[PDB]
């Protein structure tokens, strides 16, 4: 069968940069096709027949290659181009995709807007307390968030979920959930979320007093 | 041509050759 | 526009058979040159082709998943069905259907996909709690559900900007949990109503929670 090796596997570039993705097939192929995929979305056809632009696709994109070597090129990279790119061959069975290339957009540093949410009254009735810390619209993706209950650093009782890069402003957003039993929760007074990020000159702390 | 296509498909050739012959 | 909608179980025990259905419109499969293919994507992995079928009933299958695949069509109802036998946790993935033509051996139109999890664990509905506001942020906490996925929307999809829906996280219980937030004008609070629309098809659960200060 025909396998596809794609490089680079990952990529970060500034808006305006020229970006070139390469696919190298194990055997000779007539046409190479390319798919763009956004997070949790179905793949869209970008380039077909090696260099043909699919409908509704900015001339910003272009294709080139033959035999076993093909490249996709984004002339001037833009925010909406954050995606994972796959090559696809249909010249022989089985059909195959490339390993994929993940494109991230380098933008200017941006500091997180930090919010904190005490557990709802509806949840506190079920017997569990989840305190949520939200960091909104920041970059780069790196960010440290430490929990403090009555000035006692927490460990092993929180989880973080980070968003996929924004397709408009190129920023990430993160959530940190501290989960306690109602009992442990009402055992303490102040709940604080301390954030450390590149866009912050000094660690920001959002907090609240229980009740 | 539905029949011209069903013929090209029935043939024992690479997908590229079928595609080549069906577009042309 | 040509459309395609996959459908099938969200949860299926190991060794059990998966039965997927692709219902489409905009074109007919009985038309010469027309084809439908199935493609799946395992968590954090590339796309893998599985099978296809043509107007003349010609079928192809991916040797990797052989001989566990069975593909058939019914032009009367505009649908194609794919069966996968002896399912394994590694078969857990999002499954897509897509149109194809012999003029061009690629998938020009795709369905939105449907998610299939292979697990011995049983389904459980989520609990939806309010994250109350106090630019201002607010949202809903969708906690303790299985399996993936769940969709969240706001005001029935009227509110879409500023909305961030976080990738679900797996708690130590084995259950998933996730949050959806939205940033809104501090002034539209108390006057503008905000309702998060949670949907968990795997448990046929639909919840609409009103978030308020």
């Amino acid at each position: 069968d025909i396998q596809m090796t794609q490089s680079p596997s990952t990529l970060s570039a500034s808006v305006g940069d020229r970006v070139t993705i390469t696919c190298s097939a194990s055997s000779r192929v007539g046409y190479m096709h390319w798919y763009q995929q956004k997070p949790g979305k179905a793949p869209k056809l970008l380039i077909y027949d090696t260099s043909k632009l699919a409908s509704g696709v900015p001339s910003r994109f272009s294709g080139s290659g033959s035999g076993t070597e093909f490249t996709l090129t984004i002339s001037s990279l833009q925010p909406d181009d954050f995606a994972t790119y796959y090559c696809f061959q249909g010249s022989g069975y089985p059909f195959t995709f490339g390993g994929g290339t993940k494109v991230e957009i380098k933008r200017t540093v941006a500091a997180p807007s930090v919010f904190i949410f005490p557990p709802s009254d509806e949840q506190l009735k079920s017997g569990t307390a989840s305190v949520v810390c939200l960091l909104n619209n920041f970059y780069p993706r790196e960010a440290k968030v430490q929990w403090k209950v009555d000035n006692a650093l927490q460990s092993g009782n929180s989880q973080e979920s980070v968003t996929e890069q924004d397709s408009k402003d190129s920023t990430y957003s993160l959530s940190s959930t501290l989960t306690l039993s109602k009992a442990d929760y009402e055992k303490h007074k102040v709940y604080a979320c301390e954030v450390t990020h590149q866009g912050l000159s000094s660690p920001v702390t959002k907090s609240f007093n229980r009740g | 041509n539905s029949e011209l296509l069903s013929l090209i498909n029935d043939m024992p050739i690479t997908n590229d050759q079928k595609k080549l012959m069906s577009n042309n | 526009q040509v459309t395609l909608r996959e459908s099938g179980p969200a949860l299926v025990k190991p060794t059990q058979t998966l039965t997927l259905t692709c219902t489409f419109s905009g074109f007919s499969l009985s038309t010469a040159g027309m084809s439908v293919g199935w493609i799946r994507q395992p968590p954090g992995k590339a796309l893998e082709w599985l099978a296809d079928i043509w107007w003349d009933d010609k079928k192809h299958y991916n040797p990797s998943l052989k001989d566990r695949l069975t593909i058939s069509k019914d032009t009367s109802k505009n649908q194609v069905v794919l069966k996968v036998t002896n399912m394994d946790p590694a078969d857990t993935a999002t499954y897509y259907c897509a149109r194809d033509m012999i003029f061009n051996f690629y998938f020009d139109v795709w369905g939105q996909g449907t998610t299939v999890t292979v697990s011995s664990a049983s389904t459980k509905g989520p609990s939806v709690f309010p994250l109350a506001p106090s630019t201002a942020a607010l949202g809903c906490l969708v906690k303790d559900y299985f399996p993936e996925p769940v969709t969240v929307s706001w005001n029935s999809g009227a509110l879409t900007s500023g909305v961030h829906t976080f990738p679900a996280v797996l708690q130590s219980s084995g259950l998933y949990s996730l949050s959806s937030v939205v940033t809104v004008p501090s002034s539209s609070l108390g006057t503008q109503t905000y309702i998060c629309n949670v949907n968990h098809k795997p448990s046929n659960t639909k919840v609409d929670k009103k978030v308020e200060p």
